């Protein structure tokens, strides 16, 4: 993996989902599923759980 | 004494013609005795030089060598007690005088040096010469050899080859210094060679001053302290930096705190203290006049083409002057023009108002000339004023344009139609309306921005555009102009200049203005819809500063979209901020100041400093400018009301953060649209030398004259030796006294001897050793015409013009060919108009001032009633011409306006005449000249004329024989100027002079210093130095790519890992550091050489950074006399005045290093104490840390072990280099996240593609000589525009303003022309030779006809390639032209007769032709030599449609003609070849009349094609397959893939193969290269060995995937 911070939202630390090749945090999870299924960081598909 | 039998009879062949040569060979014969013999026998060779510079110029030569006061008593003239000064020749006329010099040396260094001398000498001698009444015209010789007539060059350089012997015996045989500068100067034409070895054989003579230096200079480095000392020095240097400043609170960093930064912003920007109203349109003046024209056309002709045709050809008309002078020469056109409107009233019943109000002529209006508007009453008066005080006007000037003139018009009968005042009252009573009125010096109703619809806001832009055009041709008229009436509230306006812009088809506007040129002026802006008039305003704007939206509505309509669709992830954020930063976008053009360009740049430090985690202290109190006025509030609303909005919410605003740091950071850089102009240039040297010498007097170093030559005074001594030892005080423990430059001398003890030992991480061990035209005066830099050339061309035009009449006795000067010659040689009246109205301002200021002064010296040349006390000059004018000396300078401000009207009106008396009297004999100047005036109305300059008519300026002499510093004068080859022996400061010739500039980057304005000529070769040797020390270095990058690219590819993977990576600066680097600096850091360095393991001598260079701590720094004589008149500076100058008040025009100085002299030598000082200071943090907090530099920005990566709990590393990290004047600015900020170098911003993951630096960067710089020249420019900056990815409607919007520049500037159209459209993948594969076949066969949209010139290529190029020969005997065939070499061809590869009838049938029409375009050898020659060997712009594109749409063509026979010319002789040729594309393709059989231009287009595809196909390909071939959503935010990387068909290391082999092509151009001036060489060599628009001797320098393209995969492609 990469650096041990959020790759959206850098200023977090704490709980990340290990996602595809990039970390992500619980808060900003719930701010992409509402666009669609696809991210808009990597543009590759996600877990859900 | 071999020599002297050998020497009377070697020179016995100069004959004495002359008085000049018999007194010297009769004491020189009679001499048989060296003593004399080098003093006598050797004062005949400048008698010989001295003669050549008095048979050339008119001239009488001085045979007596004495005073100038009694050469002018010769004469019966008074004393004027002249200066004692002695000439080596002079030529008296009448009340004129001509000195005339003679000096010759050899090497350029110490002969501008002598030139800078004489030329001074001679102008403090004008006035006290002034005073006596008569002016003098001073000329220099300038000679580098010696180039006699009177001997045949071949027996002077037998005495310099055998005198320089007779003197070297002489002395053995039988004053000091005195001896080898005559060696220096008598010898042969010097190749000599200069080295850091040429100061080795000087003397090195003492001064009783350097050992008080070296008592405070050297006394504390010892330069070997041991490497186990240092370590517990400094862990008690921590232990007591802890427990002292750090926890009682006076460290220099904090933590950001991120809420207190946008409680901050808010009392930053939003500006609550003053008065603003929030409406936007109603603060700013120009805003409102868009909204009002704007909102007036929105919501809602065979004469006309006569008129303007006349019009047309009365602008063709003025320019020759031929009605001797410039009143009469206009309103006989003026007459002319009403009497072809008066007659268009007789033929239709209607046309006046239904062709004419909705065109030319408002209300009471008509337009003619230059660009005046006459509005006709009083346009009637004048006529009849004309004609009352003459009977007769029209009868002898009605056709005085046939003979004596053109003989060529189409004035019918309105030359001499008298123009019936009983007639043109009806059409004055018929159109009736509201004058124009011009302004100078509640509520609110303006439709609220946010809430118009998403079209009426490009109808903002396309009126500004159409504003700005008639802005900017307002600089087109011509800067002479007078008009014909003349002369604060509000002014109902007569007569005035007019610009139009149109808007739609009925309704036209206007621009109205007063003065001509590129100042600021008070402007007035009128619509006239179908007849009726409207006021709409007034403003006060400048012009030349609106060239960024000239044509680029889509350009600035694309960005302000392209910027706004990074923001897709709040759908409710973007649809607000869209329409709040349109207004920003509208409100920094419509209002361009420099501070709301400073305040936006200072974004980019506010934004790193919360991105990271520690910013420094006091920057909150630097990023505020207060606003000057009330327009600099509503951008300073916009911008911070902006990151208030976006940057931090109260909620939880950080979604997705890094297109929000992208997005704000083209927000920051949204700054640059505004034009860097220093807008103006006598309030710029203010603030120049205001920051120039602050930090110096505040610390106390600034001195006044001093000598220039060697010694200063013990006063002077004194406060140079305590600056001396104040710099160095600073004892390491005291947190006190930390901003105060200077080093602290024991801690640069253990910097330097560290750095003996193999310490740091570098060493030196330092690789191959390094021992191995007009130019002006230096008070006035960044102008055109120094004081010094515009008297020294004065001189010169005046004794072209002495001889010309004393050849044949004409006596009579011409008005024209007193005007030739200076026009000439600064840059047939058709010759004067072509290449006079091709200046500037600036210039033209200049050429009224020569034209002056030289009409006023021939008047005096053959030169052998006051009562007019309307106001006494008891107290007025006697007054101000002694306070303003000559009448020249006197001002304009003394007095009120109409004395000057009436005491001009003096009654006819012996100070006139009539008859102007073109011919104009000599002797009547003084009283023809001033009638000239008389008669034109202007009245101050014949007020001028009148005052200087009325007299109203007023053996122990032989032992000095030899060479001594008394003995100066006797030679004028002595070089008198020589550096002999050097001091422990000064070169005993010079003493390294400067003079200063401002160089107009962006925010701020950095000083640059002009150096002198001797300067710049003693700075050259030291700057090589360095650059041969920092060259085994291993940590610089300045000079180097190679390094610079490792950083940046070692940034990028240490920002991603989670290091912790800062990035510094240092405030004032330039003006804090000195050359004691760079000497007690050149006292103990080793460098061993690796050839010779030794320690080297640095002697030479220790013994010239002396020179450079004593520089002479001068005052521009700009601001001498303005801090004059009435601010730290001011208080500088006017305490200096109760001292001995002599000016301040020298400033020696102990601390400057002023930014590019010594560049390179602080290049290798910010590395070492870098090294130092990057082992502090290897040993005292653990960590692994890598310093980079690039000498005044720095990065210092910093591993961690094993979250900002060492603020502890980063608050002791500066507080070292404090110590040694390194500081670190307020601007600085380290984090985590951002960091910068040279401004290439690393965010994580990426990198910012930062769009609005290129494309602000590619709206400017628009240099016009060709238009194919400017398509190459701009198609560049197009190329490197791609590789940061803006889009590619970005890139196809600046290549429509490029192309209709062109459109708009009279050269019309052709296929080559401004680059494509339509462009997509291209720019990734190859350069503009690919594109141009993209272009040709776009027109060819069916693509039937350039297939067969494809196939032929396929024909051609497999049998052109390797294995075969197949006519290699090409080089003839080429050369027959262009238009049959196809028919050669064609008929090779083998078709029938039809083909080449089909395909030679069509023709692009060319301009160049035979020659190339005109206004004031292909380019290979120019392009390979470059290889070989080693102003505003808006006002440089006017010359671009001034000097072009004139006669600017020329044809093979000798000629030239107009364009218009030539495209009024082309048919219509309506049967399907001119219907392809219009106005661009044509027949041929509609070539008929213009038939020797006409190259068809398909040779140049073919050229082009077998070019491509050498360059890369073999795929350039093949018919184009058409081309095959992601989302719109998917950038990535791409390489350029690229199959080149040649082989590389092209870097001599271009030489080499001229030889089999055209040998004498290459006398005077591989595999497959030679085929497609001779395709290059007969046309410009080609260009192939400018793209194989370098490579495509980009090759990391990226883009989009929208962009990247929706294009075509094109495989074999
Ligand atoms: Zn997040
Ligand atoms: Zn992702």
């Amino acid at each position: 993996y990469g650096r041990y911070n959020c790759k959206c939202c850098w200023f977090a630390d704490t709980n990340l989902i290990t996602c595809n090749d990039h970390y992500l945090c619980l808060r900003c999870h719930q701010t992409m599923l509402r666009n669609s299924e696809l991210c808009h960081i990597c543009w590759k598909p996600l877990p859900t759980s | 004494d071999e020599y002297v039998q050998e020497l009377k009879g070697l020179i016995r062949k100069h004959i004495p013609d002359r008085c000049e040569f018999a007194h010297q060979k009769v004491t020189f014969l009679s001499q048989v005795h060296p003593s004399p013999l080098l003093t006598e026998g050797f004062k005949l060779l400048s008698s010989l030089v001295e003669l050549e510079s008095c048979e050339a110029h008119a001239c009488q030569a001085n045979t007596d060598q004495r005073f100038v006061d009694v050469i002018l008593s010769d004469n019966g003239i008074l004393c004027p007690t002249l200066p004692k000064v002695i000439p080596d020749g002079f030529k008296l006329t009448g009340k004129t005088l001509i000195l005339l010099e003679t000096f010759v040396r050899v090497n350029p260094d110490e002969f501008e040096k002598k030139w800078k001398a004489d030329m001074s000498k001679l102008l403090n001698l004008k006035h006290d010469l002034q005073k006596s009444g008569v002016t003098l015209v001073p000329i220099v010789d300038g000679r580098s050899n010696y180039n006699n007539r009177f001997v045949a060059d071949w027996v002077i350089e037998r005495m310099r080859w055998l005198l320089i012997e007779i003197l070297k015996a002489s002395k053995s045989m039988l004053e000091d210094q005195e001896y080898q500068r005559l060696i220096h100067s008598l010898s042969n034409v010097k190749n000599q060679s200069l080295g850091l070895e040429n100061l080795e054989h000087l003397k090195r003579n003492s001064l009783d001053y350097d050992e008080r230096l070296n008592e405070s200079l050297f006394i504390g480095l010892k330069g070997d302290i041991r490497e186990s000392t240092v370590r517990e020095e400094l862990i008690k240097l921590k232990m007591w930096f802890k427990d002292e400043v750090f926890s009682k609170g006076l460290g220099k960093f904090k933590l950001t705190d991120r809420r207190e930064l946008l409680e901050s912003l808010s009392s930053l920007g939003a500006h609550l203290d003053s008065d603003v109203s929030s409406c936007p349109f109603c603060n700013n003046k120009l805003m409102e006049i868009v909204y009002n024209v704007t909102f007036s056309s929105v919501e809602r002709t065979n004469i006309e083409k006569h008129y303007l045709s006349v019009l047309s050809l009365c602008n063709k008309i003025k320019g020759l002057k031929v009605f001797n002078t410039r009143r009469n020469t206009l309103l006989f056109l003026d007459l002319i023009m009403v009497n072809l409107m008066v007659d268009i009233s007789e033929s239709c019943q209607d046309a006046i108002e239904s062709l004419r109000k909705s065109g030319l002529i408002v209300g009471q209006m008509v337009m003619l000339v230059n660009d005046r508007v006459l509005d006709i009453l009083e346009a009637i008066k004048l006529i009849r004023k004309k004609i009352g005080t003459n009977p007769n006007w029209v009868k002898n000037c009605s056709k005085i344009l046939e003979r004596s003139h053109p003989e060529i018009w189409l004035q019918l009968n309105t030359l001499i139609r008298q123009p019936d005042f009983n007639s043109l009252i009806s059409i004055a009573q018929y159109l009736v309306s509201d004058r124009p009125i011009m302004r100078y010096s509640k509520i609110c109703r303006h439709k609220l921005f946010q809430e118009m619809s998403s079209f009426e806001q490009m109808r903002l832009f396309k009126t500004l555009s159409s504003i700005s055009l008639s802005l900017i041709n307002s600089m087109k008229t011509s800067f002479s102009s007078r008009l014909l009436v003349n002369e604060f509230g509000n002014v109902r306006l007569r007569e005035c200049y007019a610009q139009r812009f149109y808007l739609a088809e009925s309704l036209v506007g206007f621009l109205f203005y007063q003065k001509t040129g590129e100042r600021s002026r008070c402007y007035s802006v009128y619509l006239s819809d179908n007849g009726v008039m409207s006021e709409q305003g007034s403003f006060y704007c400048d012009p030349k500063r609106f060239f960024l939206p000239v044509f680029s509505d889509e350009v600035l309509a694309g960005m302000c979209e392209e910027m706004t669709s990074w923001l897709d992830f709040d759908t409710g954020l973007m649809n607000d901020t869209g329409p709040i930063l349109r207004l920003l976008v509208l409100a920094i053009l419509c209002s361009p100041s420099k501070r709301n360009q400073t305040f936006l740049q200072g974004l980019r430090y506010f934004l790193m400093a919360f991105a990271n985690q520690i910013h420094h202290i006091d920057l909150i109190s630097k990023l505020v400018v207060e606003c000057k006025s009330s327009s600099e509030v509503v951008v300073q609303r916009l911008a911070v009301g902006l990151f208030i909005r976006l940057l931090g919410g109260e909620s939880d605003a950080s979604s997705f953060f890094s297109r929000r740091f992208k997005y704000l950071l083209n927000v920051s850089y949204l700054c640059h649209l505004i034009t860097k102009e220093t807008p103006d240039r006598l309030t710029d040297q203010i603030k120049c030398f205001e920051k120039f010498i602050e930090p110096k007097v505040k610390f106390g170093c600034a001195v006044v004259n001093p000598s220039l030559n060697g010694k200063l005074t013990v006063d002077q001594e004194d406060i140079m030796i305590n600056g001396l030892k104040k710099f160095f005080s600073k004892s390491l423990r005291d947190t006190e006294d930390v901003q105060t430059p200077g080093v602290c001398k024991e801690l640069l003890n253990y910097c330097v001897s560290l750095f003996n030992r193999g310490k740091l991480k570098v060493s030196g061990e330092l690789k191959n050793n390094p021992f191995r035209v007009v130019i002006p005066k230096l008070d006035e830099l960044g102008n055109i015409l120094s004081t010094y050339d515009k008297e020294k061309l004065v001189s010169a035009c005046v004794s072209s013009m002495a001889e010309r009449f004393k050849t044949k006795g004409r006596y009579n000067l011409d008005p024209e060919s007193t005007d030739y010659l200076i026009l000439k040689n600064l840059t047939s009246q058709e010759e004067l108009s072509l290449m006079y109205e091709t200046l500037t301002e600036e210039q033209v200021e200049s050429f009224n001032e020569i034209k002056y002064d030289v009409q006023v010296a021939l008047a005096k040349m053959a030169d052998n009633s006051p009562f007019g006390v309307m106001k006494e000059i008891r107290a007025e004018v006697s007054l101000h011409e002694v306070k303003d000396f000559d009448p020249d300078v006197l001002p304009s401000d003394v007095y009120k306006e109409l004395c000057d009207a009436v005491y001009k009106s003096s009654e006819k008396c012996n100070f006139f005449l009539e008859e102007v009297l073109d011919v104009c004999p000599l002797g009547l100047l003084l009283k023809n000249l001033t009638t000239s005036s008389y008669m034109e109305e202007e009245y101050f300059m014949c007020f001028k004329y009148l005052l200087i008519q009325g007299h109203f300026d007023q053996a122990d002499k032989l032992d000095k024989s030899y060479f001594t510093n008394a003995a100066l004068r006797n030679l004028c080859f002595y070089s008198e100027d020589s550096p002999t022996e050097f001091t422990s400061i000064s070169s005993n010739s010079g003493n390294l002079k400067f003079g200063l500039s401002y160089k107009e980057q962006v925010g701020s304005n950095r000083e640059l210093y002009v150096g002198d000529l001797n300067t710049k070769l003693m700075t050259r040797l030291v700057e090589d130095f360095s650059e041969a020390v920092g060259n085994s270095m291993k940590y610089t990058c300045l000079n180097s790519e190679k390094e610079f690219e490792r950083a940046i590819c070692d940034m990028k993977m240490a920002v991603n890992n989670g290091d912790l990576s800062c990035s510094y600066d240092h405030s004032k680097w330039g003006p804090t550091m000195s050359p004691a600096l760079f000497l007690a850091l050149l006292q103990m360095l080793e460098l061993r050489t690796p050839v010779d393991r030794s320690k080297i001598d640095l002697d030479s260079v220790k013994s010239i950074l002396k020179w450079h701590l004593h520089k002479v720094v001068e005052v521009p004589i700009n601001v001498a006399e303005a801090y004059c008149i009435g601010s730290l500076s001011e208080e500088f100058f006017h305490q200096t005045m109760q001292l001995s008040g002599q000016i301040p025009s020298h400033i020696m100085s102990v601390l400057d290093m002023g930014q590019g002299i010594l560049h390179n030598t602080s290049d290798l000082y910010g590395l070492i104490t870098e090294q130092f200071l990057c082992y502090a943090l290897d040993l005292l907090y653990d960590v692994i840390p890598v310093s980079y530099t690039s000498s005044d920005d720095q990065i210092t990566l910093v591993k961690t072990p094993s979250a900002a709990e060492w603020l502890e590393m980063i608050c002791f990290h500066e507080f070292l280099s404090s110590k040694l004047n390194k500081f670190v600015s307020p601007k600085s900020v380290i984090g985590t996240f951002v960091a910068e170098f040279k401004s290439r911003f690393f965010v994580m993951g990426e990198e910012t593609p930062l769009l609005t630096k290129f494309v602000s960067a590619a709206l400017h710089n628009v240099k016009c000589k060709t238009p194919t020249q400017l398509s190459e420019t701009i198609d560049t900056i197009c190329d490197q525009c791609i590789a940061n990815g803006v889009s590619t409607k970005i890139v196809a919007r600046i290549s429509k303003r490029v192309n209709q520049l062109i459109r708009y500037s009279g050269y019309g159209d052709t296929p080559f022309g401004a680059i494509e459209d339509q462009d997509v993948k291209d720019w990734v594969d190859g350069s503009r030779g690919y594109r141009l076949q993209r272009k040709i066969e776009a027109i060819f949209y069916d693509d039937k006809e350039t297939s067969f010139i494809r196939n032929c290529a396929r024909k051609v190029f497999n049998d052109i390639k390797r294995g075969r020969i197949f006519e290699e005997n090409l080089i003839n065939l080429i050369g027959r032209g262009g238009d049959e070499a196809l028919t050669g061809f064609l008929q090779y590869a083998g078709c029938s007769e039809q083909e080449v009838n089909r395909v030679l049938n069509y023709r692009w029409v060319n301009l160049s032709s035979f020659g190339d375009l005109r206004l004031v050898v292909p380019t290979l020659i120019k392009t390979l030599q470059s290889k070989l060997s080693r102003s505003s712009v808006a006002s440089g594109f006017i010359g671009f449609c001034k000097s072009m749409g004139s006669k600017c063509v020329r044809d093979g026979k000798g000629g030239f003609l107009y364009i218009k010319e030539v495209y009024s002789g082309i048919n219509v040729c309506i049967c399907e070849i001119c219907a392809l594309k219009p106005k661009i393709i044509y027949c041929n059989d509609s070539l008929n009349k213009v038939s020797q231009f006409s190259k068809p287009i398909l040779w140049d595809y073919f050229s082009l094609v077998l070019t491509n196909a050498c360059e890369l390909g073999e795929w350039v071939f093949s018919t184009v397959k058409e081309p095959q959503l992601n989302n719109q935010n998917f950038f990535w990387a791409v390489k350029p893939k690229v199959v080149r068909q040649i082989e590389d290391q092209l870097g001599m082999n271009h030489v080499l193969q001229s030889i089999r092509r055209n040998y004498p151009v290459l006398f005077d001036e591989l595999k497959f290269l030679d085929v497609c060489i001779a395709l290059d060599m007969m046309n410009e628009n080609l260009g192939i060995i400018s793209h194989l001797l370098k490579t495509r320098d980009n090759s990391v393209y990226i883009v989009k995937q929208s962009d990247c995969a929706l294009a075509h492609i094109r495989q074999s």
